């Protein structure tokens, strides 16, 4: 195997409710928990007639976790597993990590130690957080922190929603994201990344809708994610374990962050049009306008991709569609890497929301990868930071929250060697 | 006699299902049923692969080794999946990480003793043991690492009985994994020094041979596997049938390995014609040698035409003239004197069973020991260095208790192995 | 690797150890701690230990040292006492790190501490 | 086997009414006495329809025993067995032991000699008192006193409710508890202890309710106690006699005081949640937040535990769940006790009040034990005493009641060697 | 032939119910019913365990000794509980305190005479007496103390008839009591000097052997007991059946005890396969010796592989070849020459009944006298000292009229007993 999941921060919780929705939806388990091993690596058979959740929920304002215990699904989780700190969220790392966030952690852990025990030989914890938040950046920082020590012997794949390249929200965002990166870096196994803005494009350009509610982006990651755990931990013609990832996906200890991408994003109402070919979707994967991340392969050489397919797919179709790609060159893969294509084949096709806006094809490609591209994304996000730090901007908000000129300046230097790292492991031969 | 199959890893396992899917029908053994055998000859020699308990339950005597439950739990939850005695399933619910090191030193090393245990329960079954069949892929954990260990132990326990190895060497064009050359180079190393007969198959040499030699447009894995399993049946099981001139693992071994490395072969089936149409029946015999000896049709990736042969073993199995067989082989040896090495007056080892593949009239398995396979270990060995140089995904190995000298070792070894093989191409 | 660790351990402790599994007994782990702390009741530790019951005592001693010192690191005796390779490999690796940071300048006489056992 | 019981002091009587309730409740004997040997070791089959109790009730104010003869159960006991001294209670040892309490004792005894005769080869008297009271501390002091001489040849297990660590009631409490300890010490066999405050925690943390009426704590001990006598004196797969206890439970003549603990404390309303595993409850037993005693194993090494299980339990499950524990070393190490785990297995699962707040599982663990821990609890309670004695505080209240500077100072020295005793028998090898 | 069982204590008693539960069916005796025996052979020798009164009521000739009513009142209020003549129930309504001293010197010493009384009524039954079977646990009052007395008296009354003792020596990992080593060391003492055949069983050696050799997930006590009772049936009762080569308590005794201590054995059953599946029938014979002689499968705690054997008695009971029996035993004696002691050319005592366990085809009880059991009395003896040193729960003994020299005595004695046993391991 299983893989627990800790959805931290309002966002990580909204996305959580979403990814958690898509789940039962493709497993025939109504919001009442009941369906009429396989998928046991994400659901515990509490007896009994029910299913329950194999995860937890951590937010410092009740508002968001509250809504879960109102709307059907209310029945799905255990009243217990949804942790809250009535106190204050605070869009600031410090407070969430140190000062406040601290008080809850114990309790938090307890569940990921109480839920981690009940199972049978697990594989890790799929963590869901929103980089630039208070409860999402800070808190987790120490949650993943306390995990890397309590279970160093497992997988720590954290699924993040890192800062929109130009459309950020919080005024401080970078402070909170240069801080969640440096503290988690030395603790994660593989950090998946899905860019909030670069997903909108997909909603504008590849689905058409200027009315994208957060509830949609969530349905999307809620999809790409389903391709990761759900179906993969599910039997198939070319299974891929969680460990598999980090192994076939990270060339170096830095909790390396690949990018999530999905192939068939086409709007219902298009739903009837003749379906796309195994070749087209494959090709769509090499287009910088369909990757849930504003890290357009502006130069970033891929260094490993895990093409997770699902649905009706002939291994030759793949071991050909990929061959064609391996020789497009304009898709330049790293040097020190001969072949970096982990072909993951599942059976059961995707499963689109009954009536959202997702096409509903009979095959998809959730390809994720490490690309020297993020050399950018990190850069552009680091620079941000400086500008403000350069004037201390909202610094007094953290200091007064148990932090110091140290943690900032010393977490800046941190990422600095992440701009050099993602530079050295590539661009050079 | 006898032999005891070994399904190492998922692949080696997935294939188990196909090797046994076949073989059984080539021995009239229904799921749990007994011998429905259309004939009476598909029984006098079964022992080679089964055991007598009930009287209708001849259970395959193989081993299912894997650190990923889901797999064996797909093979055990499907068709023939319910024939293996549960005792056979040596699982490792651990994290079957894709690391050679994770299934050879850290994770697999534990599950080993609980395997050897059974490999002995099966060996000490009865009568006289011949050797063990080993299926797996050299591009993963449970395959290259843990399976490559299973043998290093087997070959210490019975350096007498033989060891055929069916390896799915990392296909060129596209690698179905990333560290591939890591998991590979490391397993070939173990092979060149334990098993004494290896049959290397390439998922893409198959596609080709399966999409152009079988107009088959959607070659699912099941197929590839199926084709492979077709060859390993012609090899073993087959020869454990009567014949004007029959051989058996050893003959095959003692006629095919000039030098102790162990050397790897490249299997090729005979009638490989598309269903309906093609059913040309041009199978008098010159048609089978026509087949078998062409470039395409060699389950290997490399092309024979790219390097002499040391030995060849046309293991035919269908009533034919020891004259039109013994003869053909000759012209073949003269039309291509160029590539067939000379210091062996008669490279070819003609073998001849009687009963053919259940539904066919005449077939002939080909087991070639050509120097061409040099151009594959080269490949592999290259991929290594190009990535070793930068220690690419090495932390996943070392961090699992490995050595920086371990990788060095293997490459070199297997790298030298390339060298030697050329010593005969010249 | 196992080879490297074993070489290190044998030199430090002046032990014979052929394989990592041998560490399962728990003696060596206690002595490693002794080199650092020098607080361990060495006479009590069953260095030679043949039987499992003896191993348990070593583990208890090890556990006590951790508690006394306030060492946070987890010790899953159930896993280690089995003498399984992976569990012991992991524990030994951590111990070496612990030793590297903690071990003081003072010289340590492993043989004498053992009573030449 | 039988075992008489003497509930002394209002409290010991409230708790009594409670423990006495749980009883019939799980024996099908309505408050009318009638049910439609086994359990005869606690109930005498008087007349040819009824089940007159097998105990007595001693309070110097009528108020509390009065309420028993109002509320159904009124029918349960014999009008006789509920002793009272219309006179005065007095929250002071002296008066209750010497002066007043004396007058009643004879009469009291008479019943425990009249009820002790009627039976068939008994085993002892389960005494119920509240350490820090007037009728509970003093009186009993001489009741148990007069027993140790009249039946030295039996078991004297006194079930006490010793002084809340910070939430005491009486102003003098310690005076009354350093005095009931020294006088009873040389007379009891095994003294069970249940801390009033440390039980509240359980009601706050393991059941959730800031509305715990005394009537609840009573339901609780009323439970842990049911696991002692009731069910144990009741057939099973691993019976454990009363003697058994003191033998397997006291290493030394000091009327040693083990602690009571229960495993499944979970609130109704939780009542549906998937039940807990044999391993979890077992483990819950080694948590210092579930033991009816503010003696958190702050260092106190256990020296003998009597794990009384009840319900559906496989001996291997135990002879494994315990094995796992024996190798946790939570306790820390004294040399001297190899194995100190008396596994008591009963059949009939627990029996929760129809609608109180107790979960109602199908298996529980009432583990009691002697822990070098009380080295604390006694300490902290002794110190109290001094502070006041150091100024004589409410001394004139006892002196004027037939006591002297002797009994105090000489009962202080007493416990002193109880602080050394509980220290020597442990902490050393 | 004859013998007279003895159910000392609760355990020894609880087991009585299982030993008789079995044995009866292995003799067609329904609750109070008679001989429904599927055959006619399960009757010509019954006498060994029953008595003729009515003509349909063959009553078990055992004794039920216990100071705790509830117990015998659970065994007498359940299934076969109503077959024992009430005269058999020698209860002691006293306080069956868990003290060896309370059931051997103070409380039990009284109830003794009222027992011996019956043990004589049963002995003087008829024909010729062979010996008495004794069940109990060395970790309690009515078991170790009072039962250990029952024998010290029996062995003074008929130092001729034998005395098999079935003791449930205190399991290691976790003890089902606290003073355990006290009640134990004290009873083993009495054993090493009265009974002349002891079969030590370990509640946890059983679990293991019952949770891994019988995929049984919920091994209730009833089970353990049941398994044990299975062995004690193979021993006695069995040999009181025909056979190509039959033996009887004495043979067993006169072939298994080289030196008068009395020595303790470790019983092992043959077909011990999980229900459905496993029903492999691999019971030709090499399969039974395979079983019996492995480490696991020895009801004892210790592992044979940890110390030579002095004697062994494969008491088989199912039609087999005195050749494939006599033979196997040999290889076994040579593959493991290492541990099997040498000064005994033929350690093994092959025994062979005919009729097998009612529903089975072939079984074989194993009674091993290995030096390995040294590593158990060691255990026990250790636990003692570690706690004796501090006189732990000693007041419960002395206060019952005991001696500080009594405990000394036993430990030493039983402690020396460890010593001696090593004198042969070398
Ligand atoms: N895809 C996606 N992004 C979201 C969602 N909710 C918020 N975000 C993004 O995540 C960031 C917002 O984090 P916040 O909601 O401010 O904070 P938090 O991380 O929940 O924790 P706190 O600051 O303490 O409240 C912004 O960059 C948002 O664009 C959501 O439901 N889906
Ligand atoms: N658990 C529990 N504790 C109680 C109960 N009633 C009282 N106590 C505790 O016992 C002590 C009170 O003793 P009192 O009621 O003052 O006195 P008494 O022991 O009945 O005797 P007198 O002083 O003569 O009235 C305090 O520590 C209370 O917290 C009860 O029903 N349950
Ligand atoms: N012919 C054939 N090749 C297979 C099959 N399954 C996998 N492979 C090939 O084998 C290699 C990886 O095999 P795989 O089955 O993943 O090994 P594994 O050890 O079980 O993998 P893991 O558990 O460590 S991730 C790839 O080169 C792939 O192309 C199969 O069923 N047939
Ligand atoms: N195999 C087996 N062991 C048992 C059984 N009953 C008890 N034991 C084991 O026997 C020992 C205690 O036996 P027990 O039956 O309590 O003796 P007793 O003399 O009757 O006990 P007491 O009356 O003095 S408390 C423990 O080690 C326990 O594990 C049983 O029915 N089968």
């Amino acid at each position: 195997r299983e893989c627990i999941s800790i959805h931290v921060g309002q966002a990580g919780v909204q996305i959580g409710n979403a990814c958690w929705e898509l789940y039962c939806l493709e497993h025939g388990i109504q919001p009442d928990g009941q369906m009429p091993d396989s998928f046991n690596t994400f659901f515990s058979e509490t007896g009994a007639g029910k299913h329950v959740p194999r995860a937890v929920f951590v937010d410092l304002e009740p508002t968001v976790i509250d809504e879960v215990r109102t709307g059907t699904y209310r029945q799905l989780f255990h009243p217990e597993q949804l942790i809250t700190g009535k106190e204050d969220a605070a869009n600031n790392y410090a407070r969430g990590h140190y000062t406040i966030g601290k008080e809850i952690i114990d309790l938090v852990l307890d569940r990921i130690r109480k839920l981690a025990d009940q199972c049978t030989g697990l594989q890790g914890f799929s963590v869901f957080h929103s980089f630039g938040g208070g409860t999402g950046s800070g808190f987790t920082s120490l949650l993943m922190e306390r995990l890397s020590v309590d279970y160093g012997k497992k997988s720590k794949l954290e699924f993040s929603i890192y800062p929109a390249p130009q459309v950020s929200t919080a005024v401080v965002e970078p402070y909170n994201s240069i801080l969640t990166t440096h503290t988690t870096l030395e603790h994660s196994d593989c950090a998946f990344m899905v860019d909030n803005e670069a997903i909108y494009d997909i909603c504008r350009r590849n689905l058409d809708i200027e009315r994208p509610t957060y509830t949609n982006l969530n349905r999307l990651i809620g999809q790409i994610v389903s391709s990761i755990t759900a179906s993969l931990r599910f039997d198939g013609a070319l299974n891929v374990d969680l460990t598999e990832f980090q192994t076939n996906l990270v060339p170096y200890p830095r909790g390396h962050f690949p990018l999530a991408t999905y192939a068939p994003v086409i709007s219902a109402e298009k739903a009837y049009h003749e379906q796309l070919s195994v070749a087209e979707i494959t090709n769509a994967c090499f287009e910088p306008a369909n990757q849930m991340v504003k890290c357009d392969p502006r130069h970033g050489k891929y260094m490993a991709c895990c093409l997770l397919y699902r649905g009706d797919v002939v291994p030759k179709d793949v071991n050909a569609a990929i061959a064609t790609i391996k020789t497009k060159r304009t898709i330049q893969f790293v040097d020190w890497c001969p072949t970096g294509f982990k072909v993951g084949i599942n059976y059961e096709p995707p499963t689109v929301v009954p009536g959202g806006d997702l096409a509903k094809v009979q095959r998809a490609v959730c390809m994720l990868s490490n690309t020297t591209a993020i050399a950018e994304a990190w850069a552009r996000l680091d620079h941000k930071f400086d500008l403000m730090y350069a004037k201390r901007a909202f610094v007094h908000w953290y200091v007064g929250e148990g932090m110091e000129e140290g943690e900032f300046s010393e977490a800046r230097e941190d990422m600095a060697a992440l701009e050099k790292d993602y530079e050295e492991v590539g661009v050079d031969s | 006699r006898e032999i005891v199959h070994i399904q190492a890893g998922q692949c080696g396992n997935q294939i188990g299902a196909k090797f046994w899917e076949v073989i059984s029908d080539e021995h009239g053994i229904d799921p749990t049923g007994s011998y429905h055998g259309d004939s009476d000859l598909q029984l006098e020699r079964i022992n080679v692969y089964y055991n007598e308990a009930a009287g209708n339950k001849y259970v395959p005597r193989a081993i299912l080794v894997d650190l990923e439950p889901g797999t064996m739990d797909s093979v055990r939850s499907g068709p023939f999946g319910q024939i293996f005695r549960p005792d056979n399933f040596v699982f490792g619910q651990s994290g079957a990480g894709n690391n050679w090191a994770k299934g050879h030193y850290t994770e697999g090393a534990e599950l080993v003793d609980s395997v050897l245990d059974v490999v002995r329960k099966e060996s000490e079954s009865c009568d006289c043991l011949q050797g063990f069949q080993l299926t797996h892929s050299l591009g993963g954990g449970t395959g290259s690492g843990m399976g490559t260990l299973l043998i290093s132990k087997i070959r210490e326990e019975y350096p007498d009985r033989i060891m055929n190895t069916f390896s799915v060497v990392p296909s060129p064009k596209v690698s179905d994994t990333v560290v591939e050359p890591y998991n590979a180079t490391l397993s070939v190393h173990q092979l060149v020094e334990n098993t004494d007969e290896t049959y290397c198959i390439d998922n893409e040499a198959l596609y080709d041979i399966c999409f152009r030699t079988l107009k088959l447009t959607t070659p699912t894995y099941g197929d590839l596997n199926h084709l492979v399993s077709a060859t390993m049946s012609g090899v073993t099981t087959c020869l454990r049938f009567p014949g004007q001139l029959n051989a058996d693992l050893r003959k095959l071994a003692v006629n095919m390995v000039p030098f102790p490395r162990l050397h790897f072969f490249m299997p090729g089936f005979a009638p490989l014609t598309s269903r309906g149409s093609q059913q040309y029946r041009a199978l008098t015999v010159p048609e089978l040698t026509q087949q078998m000896f062409d470039a395409k049709n060699m389950m290997a990736a490399c092309d024979p035409r790219h390097g002499r042969y040391l030995t060849v073993a046309a293991v035919f199995r269908g009533r034919m003239s020891m004259k039109e067989v013994d003869e053909q082989m000759l012209n073949v040896q003269n039309k291509n004197s160029s590539y067939f090495v000379e210091w062996i007056p008669n490279n070819v080892k003609t073998a001849v069973c009687d009963i053919p593949p259940r539904g066919l009239k005449m077939s002939a398995t080909f087991i070639g020991n050509s120097t061409a396979i040099q151009e594959l270990f080269k490949r592999i060995s290259e991929q290594f260095t190009a990535m070793f140089r930068r220690k690419a995904f090495l932390h996943w190995y070392t961090g699992e208790g490995m050595d920086e000298m371990e990788f060095t070792e293997a490459e070199s070894n297997m790298n030298d192995l390339v060298s030697e093989y050329q010593q005969y191409q010249d | 690797s196992r080879q490297e660790l074993l070489a290190w351990i044998n030199q430090v402790t002046s032990l014979g150890l052929t394989r990592i599994e041998d560490c399962g007994k728990g003696y060596a782990m206690i002595q490693i701690f002794d080199s650092i702390y020098q607080d361990i009741p060495l006479k009590k530790v069953n260095f030679e230990c043949n039987n499992e019951y003896q191993y348990i005592n070593n583990w208890k001693v090890l556990q006590q040292v951790f508690l006394k010192k306030g060492i946070d690191k987890v010790v899953d005796p159930e896993r280690l006492s089995r003498c399984k390779m992976q569990d012991n490999l992991e524990f030994v690796q951590w111990a070496k790190r612990f030793w590297d940071q903690y071990y003081p300048g003072g010289d340590y006489d492993a043989l004498a501490r053992r009573g030449n056992r």
